[PDB]
């Protein structure tokens, strides 16, 4: 099932406290009123594992604290570095081993660094980063129990550690006897309205829609009548032709490399080669030359 | 503009970054002067 | 074979619009372009 | 597949001497050559690879040469402890094979 | 103990033990003769023992003689195009000293490893261990042996008589990524109090620069460290000792 | 840098055997294992090869389906075998380390070697 | 402009000036071009 | 201060043979010992130096090793020539001591 | 190079290096003083090891 991000999303990029400021960043963040993938806690079904991306929103309803985990691994069946992290009734759990995952992992109601310590929307931005895992959190209450509810909260962010790897899947862990939504960061640029304090109030993506482009150019949220130019169209080409000359002749570069009588350094050989079709990547695919210094050309692209 | 070839995708192609910055540079330095004084030619022209 | 290159077609991209505070409709305007490259 | 060759398959020498042993090829491998010599009763030990070039600790009168389909292992000067049996052996392709033997004794 | 360590890895699988959080002393650690090679690009080596980071890298591994000189950024060569990249803009610097002391006993040392040719090159930072094998254009593989599927991984031949070019050098690498962010490590210099309302040289967590420093009336977020302007100019700082 | 063969002696014929290949040095799980026979009075023959991981296996034309040459990785050990022995098979046996020379130029060649040892195929006692 | 930073200091306070020089020139040329620029701007404005 | 024990005080061993000679220390030099070969009636020679490190013109059969108190001198194959006592000389602090001394002797 | 003038046949001893000294010398300055060196812990002045 597929529903609206409206504007959910927003998480303070760094630690900064500008105040009263339209300050334009660029960074993963949820793009405004995206597709989010919606999943159940009802009744048979399951929460099936979900591809990573270089970021992942994790937006989820909670009435009965329900939902206590998430996993970060590359294979998640112990060949492979696998993160975790769990809250259990007092204490939240972080772990990195090489776990031995169910196939159905579910909390009922080399190993390496650890760590210890609908009424609720415990919004959720996971993102791994230049070899840094972070995550921002927000505990907004609502009732609108249907879907996610219109609003702007900014995500403060809860925790950063540093695992460093390849996290391309994701998956939940739900306590067995409180659907949670997904989405895919992207890297859009976002101008952020600052508030006295300095609580994000407004934001707007820079890409969303005509309007909003220009919201960013002018650098306001409110722009007053007229013509504005905002950015450059381009036809983008779309085949590429790769012509070059018929004419089919090796160059006779293998005699030189195969020669027999090299001539002396004083007295050097002058071997012209014209009117062919050389080959360089070939001719240098081979181990044996020791030195391949070359100044005017990069070398990979001779061919 | 005092750089290998006038045409940027000579060194573009020819050459791979780490000795292209230099030789764009010097290109870019180049035509944002250039252009920076068509703009000044206009704006002091536009008064006129 | 005697052929022409003409460079592709590009112009800025102007925008519309009456001030926020009446209204959010927005009109687009493609500077010097046909109205098929689109 | 591919049979080396050697000639003459034995000699004799004097102390000094200049010997000579040729291992050709089936086809044309060029590279792959490998001269080993064996004491008898005990292990070979690696002289020559790529039928030109020569293994660390072996003595300079020791030398290879060839290429394509003809190679030679040569000693300049034949010594009292050099008297054995050498194979050449190349290393183009599985299965590599061995020449036939060559001892080279006293006289 | 990165220095001090007994079992330096090879140079195809590096190590990268991440240092952090803690009072680094780097001035003492090299005003020692040991170390042969210290070329430092990023900092002025002498600097090093004043700044703040935000975190460090320690790579280690073994190499020859004459590669030490590649590990370098904008290098060439065979372990520089295969085994360690350094980015162009790399922030940091090497250490070398050789390990005959340690290394190459008396027979040929062969567990240090060398990761010659492979298919593409190797983009900066990448620890490659898969060492399946190599292909060479002409395609009959899986019978792994012999022809055009040749071994990615050489061995060196360490010996106590290697010449002086050929001898194992043991590295190591530190790579400073340097951000506006919580500085978790720097030197050890200790500090004074606060003086207020005055023009003073101030030096917050390794920020630098003088001012006058007055109480704010401005509610920081608890995880927010350094208040900025609209110019984007430091102007507000939380001061580390008392919150 | 030891390699350790053993296993040989007197065998009736028709027999099995199992022979050792023990490897101490250098990293064998990195280098292909090799078998060569050297019947007494003549020269050497190439006999099995195996992968660095034991993953492909390869014997010559005179030994196929009789031989089972086998890897063990875990502990570095070669092993070899021979089902059906007869009087052919009266052979001492080399067990000999790949590889290549220091480095680069371009083959792979047959470095140290193992000792050897005599399998002789006899139904004297 | 073509430098390791922006912050004159920390170019000033982490390397040390043979090479200093030379990140600092171009935030120089790049800054002192900046500010030229702006007073070309105020005196077209000004005869305005 | 630092004290040096050697063991064995002496030892007979054939030609070719592996003879290792260790040196323990009072506590951690780790980097100082220093291996010095005297012939009888003759000057002492260096060998070792920094417990693992070889002295130019001394045979490559002469090997050390050892660091913290633990130190070793090793010789691969033992010569005609190589019969002489051993003396393991620590270079940490003042006063600098040496071993018990190791003659090495045929059989 | 001057091997035809030097390093007569068993080791010229001659010519020196000074090596490390506390602090990176300044341009043009010849300097003789050959006191000690100190690395770090205090202990000196018994100059040896
Ligand atoms: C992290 O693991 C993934 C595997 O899930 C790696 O992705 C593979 O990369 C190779 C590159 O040669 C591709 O051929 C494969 O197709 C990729 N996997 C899949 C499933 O498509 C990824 O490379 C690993 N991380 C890094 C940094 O290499
Ligand atoms: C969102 O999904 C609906 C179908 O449920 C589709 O019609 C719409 O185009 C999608 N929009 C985006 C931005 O993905
Ligand atoms: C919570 O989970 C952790 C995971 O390791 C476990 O050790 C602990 O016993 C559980 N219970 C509590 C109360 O922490
Ligand atoms: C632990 O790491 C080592 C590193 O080489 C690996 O060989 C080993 O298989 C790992 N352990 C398990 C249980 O996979
Ligand atoms: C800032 O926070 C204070 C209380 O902490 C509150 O009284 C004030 O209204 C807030 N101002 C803004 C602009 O949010
Ligand atoms: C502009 O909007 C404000 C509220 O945002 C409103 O009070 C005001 O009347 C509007 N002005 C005009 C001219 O529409
Ligand atoms: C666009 O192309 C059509 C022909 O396809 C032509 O009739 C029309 O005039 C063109 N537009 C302009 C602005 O030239």
């Amino acid at each position: 099932a597929y529903t609206n991000s409206f504007t959910r999303g927003v998480y303070y990029p760094d630690k900064v406290f500008r105040s009263s400021v339209l300050h334009s960043t660029q960074d993963l963040f949820l793009p405004f009123f995206s597709n989010v993938t919606w999943f159940h806690a009802i009744h048979r079904f399951d929460n099936p594992v979900l591809p990573f991306n270089d970021g992942v929103y994790f937006a989820s309803t909670e009435k009965s604290n329900i939902i206590r985990g998430w996993i970060f691994g590359t294979t998640l069946d112990s060949k492979t570095q696998s993160l975790l992290i769990v809250n259990n009734a007092t204490n939240v759990v972080i772990k990195v081993c090489e776990f031995q995952f169910c196939n159905d992992p579910f909390l009922g109601v080399n190993c390496t660094f650890e760590y210890v310590s609908f009424k609720n929307l415990r919004e959720f931005v996971f993102k791994n980063i230049d070899g840094y895992f972070k995550i921002y959190s927000k505990h907004t209450p609502i009732n609108l129990v249907r879907d996610l509810p219109q609003g702007f909260s900014a995500l403060e962010p809860l925790v950063d550690l540093p695992i460093g790897i390849n996290i391309t899947r994701f998956q939940t862990l739900l306590a067995l006897h409180a659907a949670y939504y997904v989405g895919y960061l992207q890297p859009r640029t976002f101008l952020l309205k600052y508030n006295e304090n300095g609580t994000i109030t407004d934001a707007v993506d820079c890409a969303l829609d005509p309007l909003s482009e220009t919201k960013c150019t002018l650098k306001s949220f409110t722009v007053e009548k007229g013509i504005y130019q905002t950015s450059n169209f381009r036809v983008q080409p779309t085949e590429s032709i790769v012509r070059f000359p018929n004419i089919t002749n090796l160059c006779p570069f293998g005699e030189v490399f195969n020669a027999t009588r090299f001539a002396s350094v004083y007295a050097w050989n002058r071997k012209r080669i014209s009117n062919c079709v050389a080959d360089y990547s070939v001719l240098y695919n081979s181990a044996s030359f020791s030195t391949f210094k070359c100044y005017g050309v990069s070398p990979t692209k001779l061919n | 503009f005092g750089a290998i070839s006038s045409v940027l995708n000579d060194i573009l192609s020819r050459l791979d970054p780490p000795e292209a910055e230099v030789q764009i540079d010097r290109l870019i330095t180049g035509r944002l002067q250039s252009l920076q004084t068509y703009v000044t030619q206009q704006l002091i022209r536009a008064a006129e | 074979e005697i052929l022409d290159i003409t460079p592709c077609s590009f112009g800025g991209v102007s925008v519309i619009t009456p001030g926020t505070n009446t209204s959010n409709q927005v009109a687009v305007l493609y500077q010097d372009v046909n109205c098929t490259e689109v | 597949d591919i049979q080396l060759t050697q000639s003459p398959s034995s000699l004799s020498a004097s102390v000094g001497d200049r010997v000579t042993i040729t291992c050709r090829a089936s086809q044309s491998i060029s590279s792959y050559l490998n001269w080993y010599q064996q004491k008898p009763g005990k292990a070979p030990k690696l002289l020559i690879y790529a039928a030109s070039s020569l293994q660390s600790g072996v003595p300079s009168r020791f030398s290879g040469s060839g290429s394509g389909t003809d190679f030679t292992l040569t000693i300049s000067s034949l010594q009292p402890e050099d008297f054995a049996t050498y194979y050449c052996q190349q290393s183009y392709s599985t299965p590599r094979t061995f020449g036939q033997g060559t001892k080279v004794e006293i006289k | 103990e990165v220095f001090n360590a007994t079992r330096f890895a090879s140079v195809y699988a590096w190590n990268r033990k991440r240092i952090s959080n803690c009072v680094a002393d780097y001035s003492v650690l090299y005003n020692s003769a040991s170390f042969s090679t210290f070329k430092c690009y990023g900092v002025s080596p002498t600097k090093l023992n004043d700044l703040c980071f935000t975190n460090v890298y320690a790579d280690s591994f073994v190499i020859r003689g004459d590669e030490v000189r590649q590990i370098a950024p904008g290098q060439t060569g065979k372990i520089a195009d295969y085994n360690y990249k350094l980015p162009d803009d790399f922030t940091g610097c090497v250490i070398a000293w050789n390990s005959n002391n340690l290394d190459s006993k008396v027979g040929g040392n062969y567990n240090y490893l060398y990761r010659l040719f492979r298919k593409s090159n190797l983009k900066p930072f990448e620890r490659d261990i898969s060492t399946e094998i190599y292909q060479a254009g002409s395609t009959p593989c899986n019978g792994v042996e012999g022809f055009n599927c040749y071994f990615p991984l050489q061995s060196y031949g360490f010996q106590p008589t290697n010449g002086v070019g050929y001898q194992p050098y043991r590295v190591v690498v530190l790579s400073f990524e340097l951000l506006h962010a919580p500085a978790t490590v720097c030197g050890p210099k200790k500090s004074t109090n606060l003086v207020k309302n005055k023009c003073v040289n101030f030096n917050f967590n390794g920020l630098t620069g003088t001012g006058v420093l007055t109480e704010s009336n401005k509610k920081f977020l608890p995880f927010q460290q350094f208040g900025r302007d609209i110019a984007d100019t430091t102007d507000a700082v939380r001061d580390p000792q008392t919150l | 840098v030891q390699l350790v063969e053993s296993g040989g002696g007197v065998v009736q014929p028709g027999r099995s055997l199992r022979l050792s290949c023990a490897a101490s040095g250098f990293t064998f799980s990195i280098y292909g294992m090799h078998w060569v026979r050297q019947a007494p009075g003549k020269g050497l023959e190439w006999v099995a090869v195996i992968s660095y991981d034991g993953s492909n296996k390869y014997y010559a034309d005179s030994v196929k389906g009789r031989f089972t040459i086998s890897r063990d990785n875990s502990k570095n050990t070669l092993y070899l075998q021979m089902n059906s022995l007869r009087a052919e098979d009266t052979a001492v046996y080399y067990c000999a380390k790949e590889g290549r020379p220091s480095d680069i130029v371009v083959v792979v060649a047959f470095d140290y070697w193992g000792q050897g040892t005599l399998v002789t195929v006899s139904s004297a006692s």
